């Protein structure tokens, strides 16, 4: 399994760990005029899931298994224990984490669905190596008071990082200046609008590259950015892959 | 899914230093021409793509009107051009004749100027954003060792730095021309070599040519698609600060970039 470690989380290393997620989730990616890699789609259950492994200070260890249609993660195991999120695919139980005691955690794994049932939200939400430490900590015990926040901080931390470069980067700025930090507008409006930009990018193939619908992403200002087409550096040279939306 | 089949959808074009493609007076005639203007939110700028490959500002069609390079761009009536192709923008903004190859080209910077329809040489001058955010981009560029790309020696020369967030070198304005600009001077321009024995990238007045149109792939390159060659870090040495243009391989980690805004 791909992993990252605490006792190891270099700039260079989680760079790798970033740039080797993308290669693992666009293995057969398709390809339109943008180039960015459109991910796998209607994928047997069998093979539907990419497990990565994250361990923290105490040199404990927990596997996440990552939903290749959608870079998503479905569920996590932990030692002899596995958690799926009830939004999973309904099978997946049958295919991951078999021998172990797995058990159903009462929420989705969307942001508005884990931001509701922990009371928190990602601006008030800090990351960092050690958040990211401590938020793989609290899911290894599954302390359920901190199950949420932890996943707002490692779905950030790696699974939006592989989205977009940005949000990489933020992540690197964050481990070299050894700073804590929480997303502003520029960072969210990417989470937001990942969905949303896999479709205008994939509808904008017949109409000249551009879209049928503007999507706002701030900068680090605080300005807002229209991106009405596929004629954007900050979408083109930091969005890395799409979820599949059109034929 | 109708999303995915969009009927049509109403932009701007901006290019060369920032201006804005834009019938000249709003005149509606057959062969109205089409100019360089600064930009503004007059119907005249605003440039409706459909399905069938037209663009079209005030109920007509964007045009060449000539087999040959050097004649301007119009509008016409679309009905003429019933059974021509029309225009393919490539991904890099060149907007292009399908049948004819020419190229929508601003031969000069100055409002007013006339659109003509060229042969391509991927130059600035030829690159365009579809789009009606049409603000220069500001932000910092990312190389090699998580460093920054500087303006050096009085805006003369570029090279990796480490990254300060005040710095002011080390901000840099992404034009619709697809130029590469000293923010906090915007007639200057990151330019390929004019020395044909050197491949320093170097910084030099913005002149719309070939050597300062750059295109942020996908893939995480900076390329200059006139030269088929991207932007690389010396021997992969942030330490030799040098720049240089290079073909595209996988043998380093120099011609790996990110966009920071
Ligand atoms: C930006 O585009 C505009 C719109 O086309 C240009 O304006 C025009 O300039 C043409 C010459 O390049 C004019 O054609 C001529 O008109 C006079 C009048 O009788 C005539 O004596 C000339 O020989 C020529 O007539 C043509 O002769 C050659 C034939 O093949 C052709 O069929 C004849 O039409 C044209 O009338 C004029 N139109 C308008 C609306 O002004 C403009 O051209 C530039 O400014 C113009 C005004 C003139 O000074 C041009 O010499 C000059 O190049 C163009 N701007 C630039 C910088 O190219
Ligand atoms: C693209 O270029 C072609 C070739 O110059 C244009 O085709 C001519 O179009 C005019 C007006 O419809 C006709 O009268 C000519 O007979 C055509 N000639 C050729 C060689 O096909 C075409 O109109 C241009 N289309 C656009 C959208 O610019
Ligand atoms: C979870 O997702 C489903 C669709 O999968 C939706 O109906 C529901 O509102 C969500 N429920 C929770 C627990 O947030
Ligand atoms: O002179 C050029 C100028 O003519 C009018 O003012 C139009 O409204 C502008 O868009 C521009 O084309």
């Amino acid at each position: 399994n791909l992993s990252l470690s605490q006792s190891n989380f270099s700039a260079d290393t989680y760079k790798s760990f970033i740039k080797n997620l993308r290669k693992q989730l666009t293995i057969g990616a398709s390809y339109g005029s943008a180039g960015i890699p459109i991910l796998k789609h209607s994928v047997p259950i069998c093979e539907r899931f990419l497990l990565v492994d994250l361990t923290n200070g105490d040199n404990e260890t927990i596997t996440l298994a990552i939903n290749v249609e959608d870079a998503g993660f479905a569920a996590y195991r932990a030692a002899d224990r596995s958690y799926f999120f009830q939004n999973a695919p309904p099978i997946a139980s049958y295919v991951i984490f078999t021998d172990t005691n797995q058990n159903i955690m009462n929420f989705n794994n969307t942001f508005e669905s884990i931001e509701i049932v922990g009371g928190t939200t990602r601006s008030e939400t800090p990351l960092g190596i050690m958040h990211f430490e401590a938020s793989i900590f609290h899911l290894f015990v599954h302390d359920e008071n901190y199950v949420p926040t932890s996943f707002l901080v490692l779905i950030q931390m790696v699974l939006e990082a592989a989205k977009f470069k940005f949000i990489e980067q933020k992540v690197i700025h964050s481990i070299m200046d050894m700073e804590d930090f929480t997303p502003g507008l520029a960072m969210l409006s990417l989470e937001e609008n990942w969905t949303q930009l896999s479709l205008q990018l994939q509808a904008s193939e017949s109409l000249n590259g551009v879209f049928g619908d503007s999507v706002s992403l701030y900068n680090s200002m605080d300005e807002p950015i229209g991106v009405d087409s596929m004629y954007y550096p900050i979408l083109t040279a930091n969005m890395a892959f799409q979820l599949y939306q059109c034929p | 899914n109708e999303q995915c089949s969009p009927q049509q959808r109403t932009t701007r074009i901006s290019g060369r230093d920032g201006l804005c493609v834009d019938v000249y007076g709003a005149l509606t005639a057959d062969g109205s021409r089409v100019i360089l203007y600064p930009c503004g939110q007059q119907q005249n700028q605003q440039w409706t793509f459909y399905p069938d490959n037209t663009i079209r500002s005030l109920g007509k069609c964007l045009a060449t009107s000539a087999l040959s390079s050097g004649s301007n761009v119009v509008i016409t009536n679309c009905d003429y051009l019933r059974y021509d192709d029309g225009w393919m923008v490539s991904s890099s903004g060149t907007m292009m004749n399908k049948s004819s190859h020419l190229v929508l080209t601003a031969n000069a910077a100055t409002s007013r100027t006339n659109l003509t329809g060229e042969n391509n040489v991927f130059a600035a001058k030829q690159a365009w954003r579809i789009g009606n955010y049409v603000e220069p981009i500001v932000t910092t560029i990312i190389g090699l060792r998580h460093m920054c790309l500087e303006a050096t020696d009085n805006d003369t020369n570029v090279w990796l730095e480490s990254c300060v967030k005040n710095k002011t070198k080390q901000y840099w304005a992404l034009y619709s021309d697809d130029t590469i600009r000293v923010n906090n001077n915007r007639n200057l321009c990151v330019s390929s070599s004019t020395d044909s024995s050197s491949k320093l990238i170097v910084i030099r007045r913005c002149d719309g040519s070939i050597n300062q149109r750059w295109v942020f792939t996908p893939q995480g390159t900076i390329s200059n698609p006139g030269y088929e060659a991207v932007m690389d870090v010396a021997q992969n040495d942030v330490y030799l600060k040098k720049i240089v243009l290079s073909s595209a391989t996988d043998k380093g980690n120099g011609q790996q970039w990110t966009v920071f805004y």
